[PDB]
């Protein structure tokens, strides 16, 4: 029995999260003797080269980067990296300590994309201003992340990705001071860095840039307290100061010029913000607890160029602070590091399909 | 009740935090206002704008264990707090007793060798001092314990300890007898 | 201009644990790393450890770890060594070095630090004569000297004459006994004529005890 | 740690001669190796950085090559002032040292003037005497004393000592102490060090006894 308009039999795909080992994709050349490329090229794919999703209408999904298992898989390939890549000449782990040869080596990271295999699939959330956890009204199907750089490093979050409107903070939970506040920038700022012990930042427009994140932060704890930024509150080398590779030669820059600034406070300057910087042959560790040293810098030319395009800080906070924030730069678990690329994106699992009902 | 522990002024004190499972993870010391002391980033350390700062520092070896300390070196008596670990969803909590004691001894002619014990005390807390003389003479007191007149006896290593929150600590005093009075 | 001026001589028990000092001037102090070496008597060069005073990173050689600690005190810019659980093998000079260029080499250099270990302490030589055998019918030039016997620590400088005579002089370097003292002997060549005229005196002076001492030989 | 080993330990060379003094690392350390002269009672002096470059006021005659684990240190003419000991260096973490290399003076084979001295006065008076020998102005560096008390030849209770190498002369002078006690020393009367010098045709001994007025 049938009457007017044809009804239509719809088969409504079903999917569930869970976890896979994934594999990566670069445009990795096996002609270039330089580590990123080298390990790219014996562990990765050729690229797209013109990637398409599939939008989800009317769907919603719920996420969460502070528990993204894509993190885990990430960390464990750059620490697997760096392994055999920048060689110590001494590795000090657990009362042991180790000697070996320590050459100097060409290194810059280069852009890896996280792919499913067979069977799963990577959900992917389309909405420009997502805090990245919670759920996410226009989500999307993806066979591959896009190029996620694997910069090491601290305080400011170098070569990544900027937000698409306006800039964005994320926070496991922002009411616990102890938490790292992930920053997202919607407009990258340049810091030129040489082996002359020094970096060039512009002062008006890291001023700006401040501002932006300072109203930000104001709207998130309230819209009447005062926002100041201030130097590391102390700790390791690798956290007091901007801390970054970049050549080789690993970098521990005086930040405290960049966070001297306090805002919302209703009471001559210098052309380009020029910070302290200095190598070091003895750096504490990031992939596990231990030091390592390294051997002398070759040639004094060592310039860097990168773009600011995120940042690592933290709050201070107490049962004290009333009427102001403080906030510092920090940084260190490089796992907030790549949850600042990782941030949109959640693997998933594929199964059968499933018919859809009718209602009016 | 709470854990409580007890530290002599200008000694060294090592609270501890112990996680489940022997793996490295994302603690942080705080005290009662919670202002960040001290805590870490994977495998590095961070300090907070407390006031231990300097002197407030775990160390790392024993992190791959769990455990994951606060060390705090020439304790003060301002730094009787509160401590809390935070820790994998869990929140233990400890409370510090920073005591320190002074001796004074003036010996005067015509009088003898006077000693007065003076216990510096942590705002708001409630210490019961005992001394116990070298021969076995034990002596209450308050907040000082006072004698007018040393003896012969008296001289060699005198153990005062301080009661509080059911447990004590011990400090000893080695006491030197200048005059002691005597029928002639 | 740059200098690192080191502390004095030391005497030390095996047990002890010494501590030497080198003030450093004629550059930035905290911009640079320094190194520690020792050296045996008459034995080779041996590194023992390295620090970055900024932020007080350490390296030490393996044959120092847990025993050795080196430290940096910036505002003063001067630099220190500690040695616990000190041995009998443990006497040596003490350097200290540095490299304001940043040639990866020691640069610079300390005038040394010389530091005993033994049981014994500071004690004062005893002086024994070492006289002719046959003397004035037999050859032409015959042997003749003093001779150091224990004594505490190095150093002990020997002349003759009041530093007239340094001509066939021999001064040998010292020897520790099974005791652990040290005992030299110096000795010079003369003719066996003169014998009878000259008089030879040596002149011996022990620094640590502040001993004095002269002595004459005879054949007589 | 990674190992040094410089060769050879000594070696003797004239004036205008060219030398060769070799160390290697157990384990790659590209090309930071630093070279040291150092003369007896007194402090290292950097000679060569990076494995190759010359130290800033220093001979041109110094240079050194090798790069990894091999290297060497050279002087074209040998001068009076280039006798010393050197020693190389890791400069890339650690900085260990090798063994050594003494650069000692080259010259004919002397024959040692041989004498003995018996226990003086002074040394009887305290209990404790000791007998010694000397060697005086000779070459090489290598002697073998042996001490025979009545012909009973004994070990373990005798030290010597060789000076430095004569900077007229070029020549080593040793000593050796035979320690003994108060009462050993008297009961016996014939005391001799055997000398085996091979500037010596062969073996030279002297002896004492009784002494004379
Ligand atoms: C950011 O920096 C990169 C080099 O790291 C440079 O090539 C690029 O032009 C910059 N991007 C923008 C948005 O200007
Ligand atoms: C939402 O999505 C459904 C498809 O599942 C579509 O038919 C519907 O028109 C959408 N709702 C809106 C916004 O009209
Ligand atoms: C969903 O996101 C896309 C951009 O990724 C945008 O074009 C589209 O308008 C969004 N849908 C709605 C209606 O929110
Ligand atoms: C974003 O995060 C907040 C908590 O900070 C949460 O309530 C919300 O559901 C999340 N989703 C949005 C609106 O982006
Ligand atoms: C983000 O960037 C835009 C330019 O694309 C800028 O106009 C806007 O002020 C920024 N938003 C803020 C304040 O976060
Ligand atoms: C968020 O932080 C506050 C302050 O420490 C804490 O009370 C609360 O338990 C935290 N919430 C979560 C998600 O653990
Ligand atoms: C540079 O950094 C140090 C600590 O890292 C800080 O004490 C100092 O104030 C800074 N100097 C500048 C350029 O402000
Ligand atoms: C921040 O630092 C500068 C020097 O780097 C200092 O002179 C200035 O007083 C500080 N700014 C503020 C807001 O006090
Ligand atoms: C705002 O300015 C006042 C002085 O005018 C200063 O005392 C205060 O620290 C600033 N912000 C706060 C924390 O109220
Ligand atoms: C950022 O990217 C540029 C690409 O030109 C590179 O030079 C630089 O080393 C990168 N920065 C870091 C932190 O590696």
């Amino acid at each position: 029995t049938e009457k007017l308009w044809v009804t239509v039999y719809y088969g409504v795909p079903v999917w569930k999260e869970a976890t896979t080992t994934l594999f990566c994709a670069s445009d990795a050349k096996a002609y270039d003797t330089e580590v990123h490329n080298v390990w790219a090229t014996h562990a990765c794919v050729p690229t797209d080269p013109n990637p398409q999703e599939v939008v989800l209408v009317n769907v919603t999904e719920n996420f969460n980067m502070w528990k993204n298992d894509m993190v885990e898989q990430m960390h464990e390939d750059i620490i697997s990296l760096w392994d055999q890549s920048l060689k110590p000449c001494v590795k000090l782990t657990g009362g042991s300590v180790i000697t070996q040869a320590c050459p100097k080596v060409s290194f810059e990271p280069i852009p890896i994309h996280y792919c499913a295999p067979a069977g799963f699939a990577i959900l992917k959330c389309n909405n420009k201003t997502f805090n990245g956890t919670g759920p996410c009204t226009n989500v999307s199907t993806v066979q591959c992340t896009h190029g996620i750089r694997p910069v090491v490093s601290s305080q400011l979050l170098l070569n990544g990705s900027l937000a698409e409107e306006e800039v964005v903070i994320r926070s496991v939970n922002f009411t616990d001071n102890a938490k790292t506040i992930i920053v997202q920038l919607n407009t990258s700022v340049e810091i030129n860095c040489t082996g002359a012990g020094h970096c060039n930042i512009a002062r008006a427009k890291w001023n700006n840039t401040l501002k932006q994140i300072a109203s930000k932060l104001r709207e998130q704890f309230g819209n009447n307290k005062t926002i100041i930024f201030k130097q590391s509150s102390g700790g390791d080398p690798e956290i007091v100061t901007h801390w970054f590779n970049c050549g080789g030669e690993f970098f521990y820059c005086n930040s405290t010029q960049l966070f001297n600034s306090t805002w919302f406070n209703s009471t001559e300057g210098s052309d380009t913000i020029t910070l302290p910087c200095r190598i070091k042959q003895i750096i504490n560790m990031w992939q596990k607890v231990g030091k390592a040293m390294y051997a002398p810098p070759i040639s004094g030319q060592i310039r860097c160029s990168s773009n600011i395009t995120g940042l690592l800080l933290t709050r201070d906070g107490g049962n004290s602070n009333n009427e102001s924030e403080i906030f510092r730069p920090g940084g260190g678990d490089m796992r907030d590091n790549w949850r600042s690329e990782l941030y949109k994106y959640k693997v998933v699992k594929i199964e059968p399909l499933g018919v859809a009902p009718t209602k009016a | 009740m709470k854990k409580v522990v007890l530290g002599k002024k200008g000694d060294t004190v090592e609270l501890t935090c112990t996680a489940s499972q022997k793996k490295s993870i994302q603690f942080h010391w705080k005290n009662s206002n919670q202002i960040k002391i001290l805590g870490n980033q994977g495998s590095f350390l961070t300090k907070g704008p407390s006031k231990l700062n300097d002197r407030a520092d775990s160390r790392r070896s024993l992190w791959d264990q769990g455990n994951f300390p606060l060390i705090i070196k020439n304790l003060k008596i301002e730094d009787s707090d509160t401590y809390i670990c935070e820790v994998e969803d869990q929140k233990e909590e400890v409370q510090l007793l920073v005591f320190g004691l002074t001796a004074n001894s003036d010996t005067h002619l015509l009088q003898g060798q006077s000693l007065t014990l003076t216990l510096e005390s942590p705002p708001g807390s409630s210490p019961s001092v005992q001394c116990r003389s070298p021969r076995g003479k034990n002596i209450q007191g308050g907040k000082t314990l006072s004698v007018s007149q040393l003896e012969l006896q008296d001289s060699g290593t005198w153990t005062c300890t301080v009661l509080q929150n059911q447990k004590k600590v011990e400090f000893k005093i080695d006491i030197v007898v200048l005059a002691f009075q005597k029928a002639s | 201009e740059v200098q690192l001026v080191q502390s004095g001589a030391e005497v030390k028990k095996p047990g002890a644990t010494v501590k030497i000092s080198c003030k450093a001037s004629g550059y930035t102090f905290s911009d640079f790393y320094m190194y520690w070496v020792r050296q045996a008597p008459g034995k080779g060069l041996e590194w023992m450890g390295l620090i970055d005073p900024e932020d007080a990173d350490t390296m030490y050689a393996e044959k120092f770890r847990g025993r050795v600690t080196i430290t940096a005190d910036t505002s003063t810019d001067t630099g220190y060594l500690e040695l616990s659980s000190l041995r009998s093998e443990d006497t040596a000079v003490y350097y200290c070095a540095a490299d304001p260029w940043e040639l990866n080499a020691f640069n610079v250099w300390g005038q040394g630090t010389l530091v005993s270990v033994s049981s014994a302490s500071t004690k004062g030589p005893s002086v024994f004569p070492l006289a002719p055998s046959s003397k004035s019918t037999s050859g032409g030039t015959a042997a003749l000297g003093c001779l150091v016997k224990d004594y505490f620590p190095e150093p002990v400088t020997v002349s003759w004459n009041s530093g007239a005579l340094t001509s066939g002089v021999h001064t040998f370097p010292a020897v520790l006994q099974s005791s652990g003292l040290y005992s030299l002997s110096s000795v010079v060549t003369v003719p066996s004529s003169s014998l009878g005229t000259q008089t030879y005196i040596c002149n011996v002076n022990h620094k640590p005890s502040n001993t004095k001492v002269d002595k004459k030989v005879e054949p007589k | 740690d990674i190992q040094m080993t410089q060769s050879p330990s000594s070696v003797s060379a004239s004036v205008g001669d060219r030398v060769t003094i070799t160390c290697r690392a157990s384990q790659d350390i590209s090309t930071w190796l630093a070279w040291y002269q150092q003369k007896p009672g007194k402090a290292p002096k950097l000679l060569i950085y990076a494995a190759s470059t010359l130290q800033s006021g220093v001979p041109s005659r110094f240079s050194g090559s090798g790069s990894g684990t091999d290297f060497s240190l050279t002087i074209n003419s040998l001068q009076p002032e280039d006798f010393a000991t050197y020693y190389c260096q890791q400069a890339n973490s650690f900085f260990t040292f090798g063994g050594g290399t003494k650069v000692e003076i080259k010259r004919t084979v002397a024959a040692p003037s041989v004498f003995i001295f018996p226990p003086s006065d002074e040394q009887l008076k305290s209990g404790t005497a000791s007998v010694v020998c000397l060697l005086n102005n000779f070459y090489p560096r290598e002697a073998k004393v042996q001490w025979k008390v009545d012909n009973a030849l004994q070990s373990g209770n005798s030290q010597e000592s060789v000076t430095e190498q004569d900077s007229k002369d070029s020549t080593y002078s040793l000593s050796s102490t035979l320690t003994l006690s108060k009462a050993d020393y008297e009961k016996h009367k014939l005391y001799a060090c055997e000398v085996t010098h091979q500037g010596l045709s062969s073996p030279v001994t002297k002896s004492f006894n009784r002494g004379e007025c």
